[PDB]
RNA sequence: ACAAAGAGAACGUUUAUAUGUAAUUGUAUGUUUGAUUGGGGCAAUACUAUAUCUAUUUAUAUAGAAAAAGAACUAUAUUU
């Protein structure tokens, strides 16, 4: 077709496309969930050297859990999201 | 080939070719006309050996003839009239290997 | 959204009112267990409605069945079963393969019993062996099938005969594969048995994931 | 915004009374088909009484 | 009657394999092309793997620009 | 092709299961002798053909 | 592999006089030449190693009669010598002296060392419960012995006794029928089996050290399991659970008086 | 020599019709097989009383 | 087609009639290139089941010269590059100069 | 009354940032407006036109009409392909079956 | 014009048609044989010249196989009368690259041949050596130093018939050859795979216990 | 590859012991990540076994002389009955099973 | 196969059928499809024996042969005729069986209250 | 045609990677006249483009990408 890049209303800026403006807040509870979130201007600019974090309803667990930011493209439950075993302070 | 023995219509209709839901032995022998066929099944023979010819081979039993027991379709068709006739099939059954 | 693949379990609905209407009308004999031959040959259902697999009994508005009625049909609905079963009847859901669907409708072409193959594995899961329908193998399955071989251990509970003289993995590549798998999956009880981690998403390997019991 | 689950407002979605009481272990499409078979019985228990 | 007891429903900790928003998701027929069959991990990749085929049929998924497709 | 060949002789008379579209309203005296002699011919014309 | 330093070129004059991409660089037929040639030159320096593939396998316990392990065995050989023992035998040890005084003592140690080499390691690879190990003792012990253990913790001795006239090429075959006999006899004369049915189904693989040169079996672990796949044609299981027809058992032979005769 | 001695476009009557059976076609020798006459088809099918 | 790692050989399909599309064309004898047909007419699965090969000899067999043992000039249907055009072409065998020594006539021939 | 219910329009392409309560209007089986019902179902009516009492062809093949083809007085002798053999499970053959 | 049209190829049996051409050596393409000698002789004639014990020997059904083309399926029962395409397939399939590597064949040397460059023996007399395919054809066979190691070559010379399976299967890929080298290394040069040759290293003391 | 079952009757060359060796069902290499070389040479090779081991060295271990070689002549099962039916009842215990 | 009350072999599960001899049934519709089926097997034998009576002298030369090629008649007898006898036999049993019950009902019933009301109770 | 590979490379073939205007396929617009193609708003809750301006106002599907409820890419932004 050609015309791969459109020219009517090339928008000045565009929030969704910016080095890390749209971020998949995947859950720290490694349930594989994610909630795509565009970092507002409060974090669009590098106000945060730290990787964004939020508390969001984890619909799988039905519990409010952490949401660590992460690139929106990628498998969300890899063999890196395994947690090292631990014996809880319960049990005999 | 200037002459084809059979048009592709009948190279591509396996139903006239395969043995599927199709009897391939026309003649149905009587009681004594079977006890006199099995008389020529030689000692040492066993149905567990004559195999099913592949699909690409036609399904045709030319009938009870010399060495008919090797014609896999003549064998397992005679083997079936011996049921309807009640003749006792001495030889072994198809041994499905595992 | 409603596709029919090779082997789908889509029945034509024989409303129980129809079958109950016939049995009094006199097309069907209440004594003889009313297998689908009677339904077909008595012009209760035609050729254009018995496509594999046979039928499904549906208790449509039938609040009551008055007489002890016996049926050999395929996959009655749970209410239709509990209706016949209240009036002293039976319903042994036959779930025949297609090779069995023919030899039941035209047995005048099969002079002797030409052996019938058990239905597809998908059918055995849901109807043939499932006592909820009183499938005809719900007696055999519990009696003879559900027991493993008298030599099988824990890994070879599904082989016709245990392929080794010991349950344990046989060689190194069967072992290191299972030594990695059991810790690939976090150490579960049965995770020793290596499984293929790719779901074909086939309809044959689909059994009722959720449902009644 | 950029949430997915807005708090329970007035919507006649699945049996949220039984969405709480149920094992999270089961996937979704196999849960909403099982909170109904729970409720389908709770409807019979109620009709019989 | 028989006092035999059985639960009301079977709970399986299995997860549905058809998500309405995932493209090739679903339960395919026993002879449909399994998820990404012939694709080899690339968009429309089963076309790119055609030149790799040894010999194809005489009527084999040729050129067809979606015109009034 | 397939044309119900298992019905050719399996009729109760000679004029049955033979598709003959060439009919007429009033078949006359010798057009009826021509007709009856015709059905049997292509009934014995067919047979001894198929016997030879 | 130490021979992977193949020079990315070759003497061959490049066909295709003109010019283009892919000229004057190695070919997979030439890359196998230099691999072989510089494999031999190591094999003279003796630095060439054959435990380059067998790196994951636990390196066997070195011992002076246990050279049978360090040998790279041909998978088409461990298929021929298919020896099997009663499963409840946990191990087999074959000890023999180094130097044997009596002429009939050197006969037996020849048999032992032969059976130490020929028949012991196939049993390991094939049965995988047994921990086959052989050790060469050092003294003028004119008789070797074999310690056939068992899963119950018991064990026996198999005094290696070959006949004077026989060769060693059958002296082991006798010893073989002298071990595989005991193994079943020990496994038949075990106490209560419920315990050994657990240890046996718990005993890890003992044959891990074994170095099998899978020759023309390198396609897929399917054919690496070709000695476990065991065709069984004419399989026989004639014990059916017959389900007879109780209701209306008669009535098949009592109906359709065909075309009622002159009386009716 | 076994061939039929004419370009088989002239003897195409034999190759497409149901003469495909009533004819020897070994290496293009379009020669009629044996064929009973009608005095014999009935002589052979009445003597059997068929 | 099955998904397990180590699939030991067996008498029959262990897990039912082999699933997948390409197993559908192998279950009927066809080769796995049938998966790339757009139309599979009754002639098509005849054409590609190789009942009788579409493959001939360069000269008349009665007037052939170079010793073609059992070969034809089989046409290979190729699908083109980036835009998939389907074109076919006749692939020959490789004839070498057979310079032998038939020791019957004690000389090279 | 035969709706042709169709799924949501925007349900796979762009999700991040769209409205929270409109990212789900894409999930319901909505009818397609009848102006298209009649367009698509027009190609199905043509089966026997001018016959004011035959109903249109249906989208999916209903279970009784599939057999309606083989319920014809001419097919009664084709044991295969009758009572449903295509939609049957895959045929089972001799263990020696081979091509 | 054809004076004296020849008789059918294999018409030699008294009460059954001759086998189809091609099978006897002729033109394929037709399934059913027919010979006008047989079809003209009336039935009683065909039953005169033959006794029942004989017809059961020429009725004889060799059903899939062909009685004449030993090893190939009878060409009146195939899908079409031509030869079996599958058995006689050309060595290159319709798409593969010709990567048929260098193959070395076995030749029986006929004179004690002694190389003067490696100063060792190309081959003793009457011992089969695996030599190059284009040494044999071009240097060993034209001079009378060698012949091929076929079955019948052994028969002609006086040696126990050995089956090298000379080109029983050609490999169409190097690693498909380097497996065939492993098969042929076992059957032919079997002494490489004895429990005595896997232990030359150890027929005596493990070297760490010997003198110096 | 292989998809359909077939049992051959291999005749050894050392002892002529007609032993039978079958060919089970070995599934097709995965089509999901297709590979054109491994498939189209799986198939073409399958016709070469299906036609009685046409272009392959047969490598199975004998039952009479316990050793694995490559000397087997693949008997079509009507060349086998030609052989089986024509052996005195004792040598059937020697060469056959 | 079912086709009669014996229960198809799908009573592999030992499904008994108690509370029997329970119904008097006049086999109305079944005797109808018997007279229909008995007409077919006779209307089939008529065909299997059709033999040339050529009332014309043009093609009289076959007036002795059957009207069906020997191989076909040898088939149609076995394909359609002998099938139609089984299909006739089936109704000849589904009725001869149901009568056996009626023969038992019409005795144990005739006694209880009236031999007059009896054939009214069963009317 | 050029190059690679395979044949103890005796020369013909087959591949792979390449794609040549030597190549004969198809596109090269639409609307107002040469610029514009979007969704809003003010201009009588008219709008030709009239006149002005604004802006995360969002680009539907199909293959790939994310496998639970969550998600990315691009097309005159109705998008053959
Ligand atoms: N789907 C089917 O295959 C199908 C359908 C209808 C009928 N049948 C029944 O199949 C039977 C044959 O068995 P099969 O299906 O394995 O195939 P088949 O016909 O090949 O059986 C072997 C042979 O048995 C002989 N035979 C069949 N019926 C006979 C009879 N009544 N009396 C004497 N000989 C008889 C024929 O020669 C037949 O060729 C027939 O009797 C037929 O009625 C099968
Ligand atoms: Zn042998």
């Amino acid at each position: 077709r050609l015309k791969k890049r459109m020219v009517g209303f090339i928008p000045k800026v565009i929030p969704r496309k910016i080095r890390n403006n749209m971020v998949a807040l995947r859950s720290e509870a490694n349930t594989g969930h994610m909630e795509g979130y565009i970092k507002t201007e409060a974090e669009r600019l590098d106000a945060t050297g730290r990787k964004l974090q939020k508390t969001m309803w984890d619909p799988v667990l039905q519990r409010y859990t952490l949401m660590k930011e992460t690139k929106v493209r990628g498998p969300f439950l890899t063999k890196s999201n395994i947690a090292r075993k631990v014996d809880f302070p319960v049990g005999a | 080939s200037t002459y084809n023995e059979k048009s592709w219509l009948e190279k591509a209709r396996w139903g006239a070719f395969t043995k599927g839901s199709r009897p391939v032995m026309r003649q149905r022998y009587s009681a004594a006309a079977l006890k006199e066929a099995l008389e020529m099944v030689p000692e040492g023979f066993e149905t567990c050996d004559v195999p099913r010819p592949p699909q690409r081979i036609r399904a045709q039993s030319e009938g009870v003839v010399g060495r008919w027991y090797t014609n896999y379709w003549t064998l397992h068709s005679v083997r079936y009239q011996c049921q309807l006739a009640g003749v006792e099939w001495q030889f072994g059954e198809r041994q499905r290997p595992r | 959204p409603r596709n029919r693949y090779e082997g789908k379990a889509s029945f034509s609905r024989l409303s129980l009112s129809k079958l109950l209407w016939a049995v009094d009308t006199g097309r069907l004999n209440p004594n003889e267990t009313i297998t689908l031959y009677h339904l077909r040959n008595a012009k209760v259902i035609a050729d254009r409605e018995v496509v594999w697999p046979g039928m499904v009994l549906l208790a449509g508005n039938v609040e009551r069945v008055p007489y002890p009625l016996h049926i050999e049909l395929q996959n009655a609905s749970a209410k239709a079963i509990q209706l016949l079963e209240e009036a002293g009847g039976s319903f042994t859901n036959v779930y025949m393969s297609h090779e069995g669907l023919y030899q039941e409708l035209h047995p005048e072409e099969f002079p002797t019993f030409m052996e019938q193959e058990l239905p597809e594995r998908k059918g055995l899961e849901n109807f043939a062996t499932n006592s909820r329908k009183r499938g005809w193998l719900a007696q055999w399955y519990e009696d003879e099938s559900r027991y493993a071989h008298p030599g099988a251990g824990r890994r070879t509970a599904h082989y016709i005969r245990p392929p080794t003289d010991r349950d344990f993995p046989a060689t190194i590549e069967e072992y290191e594969l299972a030594k990695h798998h059991q810790k690939w999956h976090l150490n579960q009880p049965g995770s020793a048995t290596v499984l293929p981690w790719h779901s074909l998403n086939t309809a044959d390997m689909a059994r009722r994931s959720a449902g009644r019991l | 915004h950029h949430n997915s689950s807005l708090p329970y407002a007035k919507h006649d979605t699945n049996n949220v009374l039984a969405m709480r009481l149920f094992p999270v272990n089961v996937g979704v499409r196999a849960r909403t088909e099982a909170i109904r078979i729970r409720t389908d019985d709770c409807l019979q228990r109620l009709r019989d009484a | 009657a028989s006092q035999r007891w059985l639960p009301l429903q079977t709970l399986k900790p299995m997860g549905h394999n058809w998500s309405a928003a995932t493209r090739s998701s679903g339960v395919r027929g026993p002879h449909m092309q399994l998820m990404q069959e012939r694709l080899d991990q690339k968009g429309f990749g089963w076309k790119r793997k055609s030149r790799s085929l040894w010999q194809q049929d005489v009527a084999t998924a040729g050129f067809r620009p979606h015109r009034y497709f | 092709g397939f044309t119900m060949k298992y019905k050719r002789g399996t009729g109760l008379w000679d004029e049955d299961h033979v598709n003959d579209f060439d009919a007429n309203k009033y078949l006359s005296a010798r057009s009826t002798m021509r007709w009856y002699y015709g059905m049997e011919r292509l009934q014995t014309r067919n047979n001894m053909n198929a016997r030879r | 592999e130490q021979v992977q330093d193949v020079p990315t070129s070759t003497d061959r004059k490049p066909t295709g006089m003109h010019r283009g991409p892919g000229k004057r660089q190695t070919a997979p037929k030439e890359a196998a030449q230099y691999q072989f040639i510089k494999k031999w030159d190591l094999q003279m320096r003796e630095t060439w190693d054959e435990l380059e593939p067998f790196k994951g396998l636990p390196k066997p316990k070195v011992q002076f009669g246990n050279e049978a392990a360090e040998v790279i065995w041909p998978y088409a050989l461990l298929l021929e010598n298919v020896i099997k023992v009663h499963p409840y035998t946990k191990s087999i040890y074959v000890y023999y002296s180094q130097r044997q005084s009596t002429p009939l003592g050197e006969l037996a140690a020849r048999v032992a060392k032969r059976v130490s080499q020929a028949y012991l390691i196939p049993i390991t690879f094939h049965n995988s419960h047994v921990y086959v190990e052989a050790e060469m003792l050092l003294e003028y012990s004119e008789t070797p012995w074999v310690v056939v253990h068992c899963l119950d913790g018991t064990h026996k001795l198999i005094p290696v006794k070959p006949q004077a006239g026989q060769t060693v090429k059958e002296g082991a075959e006798e010893v073989l029928n002298g071990i595989v006999s005991a193994c079943n006899e020990i496994g038949s004369a075990v106490k209560n089996p419920k315990e050994v049915m657990r240890l046996l189904s718990e005993r890890p693989l003992q044959n891990q050290y074994v170095r099998v040169n899978y020759q023309w079996y390198g396609d897929t672990p399917e054919e690496r399991m070709s000695h476990l796949v065991k065709w069984d044609y004419e399989p026989e299981e004639v014990v059916p659970q017959l389900r007879n027809r109780t209701q209306h058992v008669l009535d098949w032979m009592n109906y359709d008086g065909n075309l009622p005769t002159h009386n009716s | 020599a076994r061939r039929v001695q004419c370009p088989t476009e002239w003897v195409h009557f034999r190759m497409h019709t149901k003469d495909k059976l009533k004819y020897d076609f070994q290496d293009l020798a379009f020669r009629k097989k044996f064929e009973y006459s009608y005095e014999d088809v009935v002589a052979n099918a009445k003597d059997m009383c068929s | 087609f099955s998904t397990f790692a180590l699939n030991p050989e067996t008498s029959r399909a262990p897990h039912g009639p082999p699933r997948g599309l390409i197993n559908r064309y192998i279950s009927m004898g066809l080769p796995p290139w049938a998966a790339w047909c757009n139309r599979v007419n009754r002639h098509a699965l005849y054409r590609m089941s190789d009942v009788s090969p579409r493959s001939f000899l360069p000269k008349a067999p009665h007037e052939m010269d170079v010793i073609w043992m059992n070969e034809r000039v089989r046409e290979r249907v190729r699908t083109s590059r980036q835009v998939q055009h389907v074109y076919r072409q006749l692939k020959y065998p490789f004839v070498k100069t057979g310079i032998h020594y038939s020791d019957t006539l004690d000389h090279w021939v | 009354s035969r709706v042709w219910v169709a799924l949501g329009g925007k349900m796979r392409r762009r999700r991040i940032g769209r409205q929270i309560d409109v990212k789900d209007m894409r999930y319901y089986w909505r009818p397609i407006e009848p102006q298209y019902q009649r367009l698509y179902m027009s190609r199905l009516r043509i089966k026997d036109h001018s016959n004011k009492r035959v109903q249109p062809m249906r989208l999916r093949a209903t279970n009784n009409d599939i057999g309606q083809a083989s319920s014809l007085k001419e097919w009664e002798r084709s044991s295969d392909r009758k009572y449903g053999a295509a939609l049957a499970p895959p045929k089972k053959r001799d263990f020696e079956f081979r091509v | 014009v054809a004076p004296w049209v020849p008789p059918p190829r294999h018409d030699v049996k008294v009460t059954m048609p001759p086998p189809p051409g091609g099978e006897v050596g002729g033109s394929y393409g037709v399934s059913t044989g027919y010979s006008d000698r047989l079809a003209r002789t009336p039935y009683w004639k065909r039953m005169a010249l033959s006794t029942y014990a004989l017809r059961m020997k020429e009725n004889e059904t060799r059903y899939p196989m062909s009685p004449h083309r030993e090893g190939e399926y009878d060409l009146r029962y195939t899908v079409t009368a031509y030869p079996d395409h599958i058995k006689h397939r050309p060595l290159l399939e319709i798409g593969e690259a010709h990567q048929i590597p260098t193959i070395e064949i076995p030749v029986i040397f006929l004179v004690n041949l002694w190389d003067e460059e490696r100063l060792t023996w190309f081959g003793r007399q009457y011992e089969t050596v695996y030599v190059n395919r284009n040494v044999a054809r071009e240097e060993l066979l034209p001079q009378r130093y060698a012949i091929y190691a076929t079955e019948e070559a052994y028969k002609l010379l006086g040696l126990p018939v050995v089956n090298h399976s000379i080109h029983e299967e050609i490999p169409k890929t190097p690693h498909a050859y380097k497996k065939l080298l492993e098969k042929q290394s076992y059957t032919e040069e079997r002494w490489k795979y004895t429990i005595e040759y896997l232990f030359r290293k150890y027929e005596a003391d493990p070297p760490e216990l010997q003198d110096k | 590859s292989n998809r359909f079952f077939q049992k051959f009757y291999l005749r050894c060359g050392n002892c002529s012991a007609i032993q039978r060796s079958a060919q089970g069902y070995q599934p097709i290499a995965n089509p999901i990540l297709f590979k054109s070389d491994e498939h189209c040479r799986n198939y073409h090779d399958e016709q070469r076994r299906a036609a009685g081991y046409s272009g392959m060295v047969v490598t199975c271990r004998c039952h009479r002389c316990e050793r694995v070689h490559s000397n087997w002549k693949v008997l079509d099962a009507q060349q086998f009955l030609d052989a089986k039916l024509r052996m005195t009842p004792e040598e059937r215990a020697q060469r056959l099973w | 196969s079912g086709a009669v009350g014996r229960g198809s072999f799908h009573s592999v599960v030992a499904g008994a059928n108690p509370r029997r001899i329970p119904t008097y049934y006049n086999s109305a519709y079944e005797l109808i499809q018997l007279h229909r089926a008995h007409r077919e097997v006779t209307r089939n034998f008529l065909v299997r024996d059709k033999v040339f009576d050529n009332k014309f002298p043009g093609c009289s030369l076959a007036n002795g042969l059957f009207k069906m090629v020997p191989n076909k008649r040898g088939n149609f007898h076995t394909r359609e005729l002998t099938e139609s006898i089984r299909h006739r036999t089936i109704w000849g049993q589904r009725i001869q069986q149901q009568r056996t019950i009626n023969a038992a009902i019409l005795e144990d019933a005739t006694k209880v209250l009236s031999p007059a009301q009896m054939e009214d109770r069963f009317s």
